[PDB]
């Protein structure tokens, strides 16, 4: 700017901390998508010897997406949702940049390890979802909605002060309206009905979806690449056509009377979540499966919210929850692997 | 609504709640070109702006507060000259209806309105027309989440003032009036050195002596610091005294040929 003073304007330049002046990151991307490029990056003056995560937001600018991550991010504080340390807003080139503790793994690749053959230990699932559990009640109860959780969400930090703790991440920042209107394994059927506002009970049951993968290795409502009908109908397949008792309210829903269309109850006669989870060796008198089923309710009225699953008994049960999810035991899951 | 709850431990309590006297300090600066009656006199000035363009825009009063607080963080810390306000004041709503939910408001429709709103309404400060365009706002908008150390996330007495008309009863009776004054405590440093429930407060308090309300009761049975109302309250009452000895129209466009000047590039 010209009417802008020039003390004030090369004031702040001089002192304005630059990204590429902080952090060594050139060639240690370590994801790229929708959220943008992260990075794992070292202190380029030796100070301290940690990892830090160095996320530059997809665009340029400050879009709504990036607007409201950081807004939120400044102020949410908890150890199981990932910690905001930095903000670097570069002028040149209009990109914000921003900085987190490096989480080394991720329940995306946890998970697909377990897949490759071992079944994950029954200790560590249960620690896994007090976890994520805790961190979305946290967020619940600051009336902040994720809208998008799935296992490559649930960052789970290695070697260093937090072994083995998850950090919940890349909440669905953000939807104009707070409205829904190519993963649609996690999404529960409101959405896939044409629920016209994301909720908590959603979230709820995205929960239930990872747990289930928890358990089995596999993900529970698995399918092919609103309204989608081989999402539904694998639902279905698992969890049986809901009776109109199990779900009151579904004839509210906009995309009910094309359900109807397409459906038919006796399809799913010999379909529940019992006998889905009897076929991946999880017991049915299992609190594990009894919690399991109170998060994957379909009437999203009729879902467990957060807190109520904390207190469930199953995290009373032998063996308890840890803060390290590993539990002191040695990490046998591979390091990140560069771009 | 995000982080309602939460205001004891947000980012506007632990660091945007000012010492006073600090804040004085740092208005020294341009205390030497202005007094501090026009001092307070542009802070309205600039209170109204922020207000006709949130109003031209179709954005909900705690949109304009939040903006209007934007505003009042960065010339907390830094001198009328670092960046002309006619700029920060359209970058403030900018930011703001970005925060709040509302949307990415359009680039030639905020300049619109920016250009409109000083033309009809602000004639008389302003001779000239809006000088500014959409990429000198994007510029701006950086250094004002720099300078905010992105805090985003502002709190305001609206809510609070909302749940204490309704604990009380008296929703029809006192919210209309209650509100209005909650609006122009905008017009006062109030929002930098208070919590927002103090100022809803004193602003319900206020509310009540005007339509001869009887609350003693309902106050005393209240937990709170009754001295920092009073203050609260104090600075109400100033700010009508304040508004009645001013005249805006005859006097803004002298004040803002007072406000030091951004220092050209060599
Ligand atoms: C393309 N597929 C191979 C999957 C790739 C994957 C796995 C983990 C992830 O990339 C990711 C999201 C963000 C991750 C976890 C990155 C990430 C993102 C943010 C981080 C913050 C702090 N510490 C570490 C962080 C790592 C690293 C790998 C990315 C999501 C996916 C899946 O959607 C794809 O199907």
């Amino acid at each position: 700017d010209d009417k802008m003073d020039y003390d004030f304007k090369v004031k702040l330049s001089s002192e304005r901390e630059r990204v590429e002046d902080l952090f060594e990151y050139e060639g240690c991307k370590v994801g790229r998508g929708t959220y943008g490029h992260v990075y794992k990056a070292k202190r380029k003056d030796g100070k301290d010897d940690k990892d830090y995560a160095l996320k530059q937001i997809e665009g340029t600018g400050i879009s709504m997406s990036a607007c409201r991550e950081i807004a939120l991010l400044r102020e949410l504080k908890h150890p199981n949702v990932i910690s905001l340390q930095k903000v670097f807003l570069s002028h040149a080139d209009r990109k914000v940049w921003l900085l987190f503790d490096y989480a080394e793994h991720d329940l995306w690749h946890i998970i697909k390890f377990h897949r490759a053959s071992v079944q994950l230990p029954r200790g560590m699932v249960k620690s896994l979802l007090y976890q994520i559990l805790d961190g979305i009640h946290y967020l619940h109860a600051n009336w902040v909605l994720h809208r998008d959780l799935k296992p490559a969400n649930i960052l789970v930090m290695g070697e260093g002060p937090e072994r083995g703790r998850v950090k919940i991440a890349d909440m669905g920042f953000a939807r104009l309206f707070n409205s829904p209107l190519v993963t649609f394994w996690y999404r529960a059927p409101e959405l896939l009905l044409g629920a016209r506002h994301y909720t908590k009970a959603i979230d709820i049951w995205a929960i239930g979806c990872i747990f289930a993968e928890l358990l089995t290795s596999e993900p529970i409502f698995h399918c092919r690449q609103p309204y989608h009908h081989d999402q539904l109908d694998r639902i279905f397949n698992v969890m049986g056509f809901p009776a109109d008792k199990d779900w009151e309210d579904i004839k509210k829903m906009p995309e009910h009377s094309t359900l109807m269309k397409d459906f038919r109850r006796n399809t799913y006669t010999n379909c529940s979540l019992i006998k889905y989870m009897e076929k991946h060796k999880v017991k049915p008198d299992s609190k594990a499966f009894h919690l399991l089923q109170k998060l994957l309710t379909m009437d999203p009225i009729k879902r467990i919210t957060s807190e109520q699953a904390m207190q469930d008994p199953y995290f009373l049960e032998d063996p308890l929850p840890t803060s390290d999810v590993f539990a002191g035991c040695q990490i046998p899951y591979p390091k990140r692997e560069f771009l | 609504k995000a982080m309602a709850g939460n205001f004891w431990q947000s980012s506007h309590y632990l660091q945007w709640i000012l010492d006073k006297q600090d804040l004085l300090k740092e208005r020294q600066k341009d205390l030497k070109f202005l007094s501090e009656e026009e001092y307070w006199k542009l802070q309205i000035f600039f209170t109204n702006v922020i207000q006709a363009l949130g109003e031209h825009l179709k954005l909900r009063q705690q949109v304009i507060a939040t903006a209007t607080v934007y505003f009042k963080r960065f010339y907390a810390r830094y001198s009328l000259k670092s960046i002309d306000p006619v700029l920060m004041a359209p970058t403030c709503v900018f930011l703001a209806s970005k925060v709040e939910e509302f949307g990415v408001v359009s680039n030639t429709r905020l300049i619109a309105a920016a250009t409109s709103v000083l033309k009809t309404r602000f004639s008389y400060a302003f001779p000239k027309e809006f000088p500014y365009r959409m990429n000198h706002i994007l510029e701006c908008e950086f250094y004002l989440l720099e300078l905010m150390d992105c805090c985003l996330i502002v709190y305001h007495p609206y809510r609070p003032l909302l749940q204490y008309v309704q604990d009380m009863g008296q929703e029809d009776m006192l919210l209309p009036l209650a509100w209005r004054i909650v609006n122009d405590t905008y017009r006062t440093d109030l929002c930098l050195l208070y919590p927002p429930f103090m100022i809803a407060l004193a602003c319900l308090h206020v509310a009540c002596v005007v339509q001869q309300k009887d609350a003693r009761q309902w106050f005393a049975e209240l937990s709170v610091d009754m001295e920092k109302i009073l203050e609260i309250i104090r600075v109400i009452l100033k700010l009508y005294e304040q508004w009645k000895n001013f005249d805006e129209r005859k006097e803004m466009a002298t004040i803002l040929s007072k406000m030091p000047k951004p220092k050209p590039p060599p």
